[PDB]
């Protein structure tokens, strides 16, 4: 199977902050 | 032409006529996060843009580094002791020995660029203080000698990334043999000779330790010229002054560090040649 | 960050590809990939180390 | 499957199956002209191209300097005396202290680039000689010690822009205490151990002083890897060997200078970080 394609990206200025998470949950 | 309250033009030449907390921003390979940053200021409501040919003075093909120069460089850190009056860094003179941006600005004759300045300073809920960060355009500063005017030297007027400081009280450079040719900007006068209170006319933010610990400023490229030499003319200037002094738990020696992270945006260059090797020390 | 709730601060998590002096000061680490982690409320931070390699695979 | 002169595959894995004179070219702010250049060689008939995502190994956004690095740098000049055997410059190791290309290749981890090499050497109608310029891919060279193999050092195997020279006769590095770890490529063997006569299999041109005074080679990016470190791996290598010795008016001391002008083309970089500061002397 062809693994997912590494899609393109550019500069962003949003507030979603996906980088920060919480490891306390089991996900 | 009968205008409302007979206007006839008699001269061909025109001159003769009559009269919110959360933030995360990525530039290149650099990312900045701040969970308690009180939104951003797009200075003068203009996002940095590449030079448009409609207002293009030079002809040479422009070299845009893009990712290699539009990164977040963290300048040195400075301690905000209780008895500290302020600091000032001129741009792009600060980013002169920062990565490839310094190389590009020294190699290329003409260069324009916007900036994204992120001022970071965090304190506990038990700390008490407030900074004001102003992006002064064309920021001039007063000299130290009352016997001469505009006598400051290139080396002293361009500290680099180390930045400068505001002095509490003026002190003339009485040495008449070898004048220091050094800036002596009084803190409350802001250096220019104006008043600090009015300094809020400039693009600005306030880092109030009770509310927010960061300040973001998107500074466009403002200049009388579409593109200008970066080694001579310092377009903007960041001035950080503590509006209210630091205080903590009745302790007379509280220190917290303040950091700057500047990212050139839409930086363009022209006129490549031998590399400038200026005298700075 | 397994610390107290009143402990606030920031950290720099940097990934620098090979071929140069290993970072030993914050001055050199920032030049590579880096992420600034705020320890205010969320206790965790993710750095996605991308795939930078001349070869399509790396030996173990 | 009944193929022409019954082929049945029994194993799932595929490995188990059975078996012209005038030229003017502009790169960036640099222009090259030559009125008696005998056309150009697009080595292997492939023009340099930017990395295509269909064959892209790394993910990081690539920094393409474009004009700031795709310029013609003129390496130092070398005298072609009568008793001179040849010269060799490895690429991109030659363009390591040339403008912003050196800075980009030292800062960035991975980097790919094609080249345009223009070899210039002009002589009067009364001069007699002929050079051969070969763009050897993966150009290796033999060591100087018969007691060890692959013992050459980084400093000696990467002369820089100064280049190297071919020696007429082999001479072992008999010093067993502190071996020089230095290349000793014999001229007619081409260094690799092959023969010079066959060296024409490589992309090549001949600068015959009677006919042409220039040689242009457009070298694409050939490598087992789509992108690879530029400080470790030297993709190409230019070798200039005089096929017929210089001669002029029965004069036993004729000299003419040979110059190289190399222009990176479609150069891309990835993996920015602290700047490499290698040991070279």
């Amino acid at each position: 199977d062809a693994l997912p394609n590494t899609e393109a990206s550019g500069p962003t200025h949003s507030k979603e902050i996906p980088a920060l998470t919480a490891v306390e949950t089991g996900a | 032409q009968v205008s409302s309250q007979t206007t006839i033009n008699y001269y061909r030449d025109s001159a003769s006529n009559a009269a919110d907390r959360v933030l995360q921003l990525t530039l290149g390979n650099s990312t900045i996060t701040a969970q308690e940053a009180a939104n951003s200021v797009v200075a003068y409501g203009r996002w940095p843009e590449y030079l448009r040919d409609s207002e293009a003075n030079p002809v040479d093909q422009p070299t845009e580094p893009e990712v290699a120069a539009c990164r977040f460089y963290t300048l040195d850190t400075v301690s905000w002791t209780k008895e500290s009056r302020g600091w000032w860094w001129k741009l792009p003179d600060a980013l002169r020995d920062m990565g490839l941006f310094g190389q590009n600005m020294y190699y290329h004759y003409l260069g324009r660029s916007g900036y994204t300045v992120h001022v970071q300073c965090n304190a506990s809920k038990f700390h008490q203080g407030a900074l004001g960060v102003f992006a002064v355009p064309e920021m001039c500063l007063a000299g130290d000698s009352n016997t001469t005017t505009m006598h400051t030297s290139y080396q002293n007027a361009n500290p680099g990334e180390k930045g400068g400081t505001f002095t509490g009280t003026f002190t003339p450079d009485n040495n008449q043999t070898s004048p220091a040719r050094r800036f002596c900007p009084v803190d409350y006068l802001l250096g220019n000779g104006t008043l600090l209170g009015n300094a809020f006319v400039f693009p600005h933010q306030i880092i109030n330790l009770r509310t927010n610990n960061c300040a973001t400023l998107v500074l466009p490229y403002v200049n009388s010229l579409s593109i200008d030499s970066m080694v001579k003319h310092n377009n903007w200037g960041i001035a950080i002054l503590p509006l209210a002094p630091l205080n903590f738990a009745s302790e007379s020696s509280p220190e917290i560090p303040i950091t700057l992270t500047i990212a050139p945006m839409c930086c363009e260059f022209n006129g490549l040649r031998n590399i400038t090797l200026p005298r700075l020390q | 960050f397994c610390g107290s709730m009143m402990a606030t601060g920031k950290l720099l998590v940097s990934y620098a590809p090979p071929g140069a002096d290993p970072p030993k000061k914050r001055k050199e680490a920032m030049l590579g990939t880096h992420v600034i982690w705020d320890i205010g409320l969320q206790s965790s931070c993710t750095m996605v180390v991308p795939w930078i390699s001349n070869t399509t695979y790396r030996l173990t």
